[PDB]
């Protein structure tokens, strides 16, 4: 069934899943055209596939040019979306497959599981978390590498960098969306967290600067307090 | 014109024949029903006065035979029978219509009805959907259930039905996932009409039929049946112009026919308001779309 925080452990067990966010998948632009009426111009977008427990991201470029002469954009997008997830698995040993593919929005679930027909044994599921991988292009280097695009692509990143050296699964996922939720509330004030203190690298290797371990437990805390702030600032409270 | 002969009517009961129905009291000097046109399928069915759990009854197209009722009191039903010797069975109706012992099926002749809701069924074919090959009729009830029902226990008791799965490999053809899911044009013409009915008159004999077990005995995995193979018309892209055409006139006289309070339980909202509304051919149905409206537009 559908994935809420009564069963938010299964996503660390050892059966092997996948959370596919598509809202990052069909980005445009609005602007007016010289006539003053209205149009959209397509920029680079990206499929988010998340393996929960080991941290790897599946990052699937779109280039603009997958939309050219399409009709229902925002249509063609979650099954295109399905498509591209569908040659993951299949270009996965079996192995490797995920048994289950937990999808952010529920639009998703029809276009998955008329792509994966061929595997029966492999859960199409929904979820009721609000969960923020929608901030996942304010991840700079994520953005970078969709923004630099010139053709389809498939990047590979961890997005805990080295955290399981020293945390769970389980602490390194509430971290993630910790720090992308905060990113999706106030994306400057979550970004000048992370970076303020200069001593403070991102390894060429990594997405997150190298905090220490009590480095880290201050910046949760300060994202925890942008977090309450930015929904008193909206709520007046 | 035909006979329908019973032995007795040992349990009071409410008998319905085709669109009809009529009550008959326990132990009442009931010997059956006369005048049935030929030309037709029928179907007579029971629903016992004590127990209105389980109606059922029997299809029977009265040129394969001659077909009589009698009360099995061990089974506790109106058993339908073929008698074989002709001459004993002309003997025993004529005694049984000269004494008056019968009702007339009530056909006004204005009333295209029956027709009109059998048009494409054909025994024949009800015979493949209810397998039961030592007899020429076909028992139903509310209680059966369909062979794509037990994919989701009795394999002999079964309504086999045509597997309608919109999410199959059958109806998706590799490579056309989108186009497949969205326009069903390919599963519709070439899958189900081409490949597996035929043609488009076996294709609505089978939907016809649905609807009747739906209705005559509140059988659900019927009434899922004929909703799948509206939305499978409903929801392809590309139909002959003639499909459409009939579609409009079956469902016409299908919702006509429609208990005016069964309507909850019988009729899909989603189905209807989606084929009606959204779908390919929303613009198609004028007679079905008019009569639901006018009808039931409560669902819609
Ligand atoms: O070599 C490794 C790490 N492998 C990854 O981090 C990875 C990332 C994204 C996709 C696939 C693999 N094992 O410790």
């Amino acid at each position: 069934g559908a994935m809420n925080s009564s069963n938010y452990a299964e996503l660390f067990n050892n059966d092997i899943k996948l959370f596919v966010d598509d809202t990052n998948v069909y980005r445009v632009t609005v602007h007016k055209t010289f006539e003053g009426n209205v149009a959209t111009k397509a920029i680079n977008g990206c499929i988010f596939t998340l393996n929960p427990k080991t941290g790897h991201l599946f990052l699937k470029i779109i280039h603009t040019s997958v939309w050219a002469g399409q009709k229902r954009l925002s249509q063609l997008a979650k099954w295109k979306t399905a498509e591209e997830v569908s040659a993951l698995v299949r270009s996965l040993p079996k192995e490797e497959q995920p048994k289950q593919i937990i999808v952010t929005r529920k639009a998703m679930l029809d276009p998955l599981e008329v792509h994966m027909l061929d595997f029966p044994n492999i859960a199409i599921r929904p979820t009721e978390l609000r969960l923020p991988f929608s901030a996942a292009m304010s991840i700079d280097k994520l953005s970078d590498v969709v923004m630099k695009a010139t053709e389809p692509q498939m990047v590979l990143f961890n997005i805990y960098d080295d955290w399981l050296d020293r945390i769970s699964s389980y602490t390194a996922f509430s971290r993630l969306t910790l720090l992308l939720r905060a990113l999706k509330t106030n994306e400057e004030s979550a970004k000048m967290i992370l970076l303020s203190d200069p001593t403070i690298t991102i390894k060429s290797y990594h997405l997150w600067p190298s905090f220490t371990d009590e480095q880290w437990i201050t910046i949760e805390s300060q994202m925890r307090d942008l977090i309450l702030t930015e929904y008193g600032r909206k709520y007046n409270v | 014109m035909n006979t329908v002969p019973f032995t007795s009517a040992p349990i009071e009961v409410t008998i319905g024949i085709d669109q009809y129905s009529f009550n008959v009291k326990e132990n009442q000097p009931f010997h059956g029903i006369k005048d049935i046109p030929i030309g037709h399928v029928h179907v007579i069915h029971f629903q016992h006065a004590d127990n209105s759990s389980m109606r059922y009854g029997y299809w029977f197209d009265c040129r394969m035979g001659n077909f009589y009722i009698q009360y099995d009191p061990k089974d506790g039903l109106y058993k339908m029978m073929e008698e074989r010797d002709g001459a004993k069975f002309e003997n025993i109706v004529h005694n049984f219509k000269e004494r008056q012992m019968m009702v007339s099926y009530p056909k006004i002749d204005e009333d295209d009805t029956w027709y009109n809701l059998t048009e494409f069924v054909q025994m024949d074919k009800i015979r493949k959907i209810v397998r039961k090959d030592e007899n020429q009729f076909s028992y139903v009830d509310s209680s059966m259930t369909t062979v794509q029902e037990n994919e989701l226990s009795d394999p002999a008791h079964s309504l086999n039905y045509t597997v309608i799965n919109f999410k199959s490999r059958e109806a998706i053809r590799p490579g056309h996932e989108m186009e497949d899911f969205l326009d069903k044009s390919y599963y519709l013409n070439t899958v189900m009409l081409q490949g597996i009915f035929k043609n488009s008159s076996n294709y609505f004999g089978e939907l016809q039929f649905a609807f009747l077990n739906a209705m005559f005995f509140g059988n659900y995995g019927s009434s899922l049946q004929w909703h799948a193979m509206i939305e499978l018309i409903c929801s392809s892209a590309t139909v002959p112009k003639h499909m459409l055409d009939k579609l409009d006139e079956i469902l016409y006289y299908q919702i006509k026919t429609l208990p005016e309070q069964y309507s909850d339980i019988l009729l899909n909202e989603r189905v209807w308001n989606i084929c009606l509304y959204s779908s390919f051919q929303k613009n198609s149905l004028h007679n079905t779309e008019k009569i639901m409206e006018n009808k039931y537009p409560e669902l819609l």
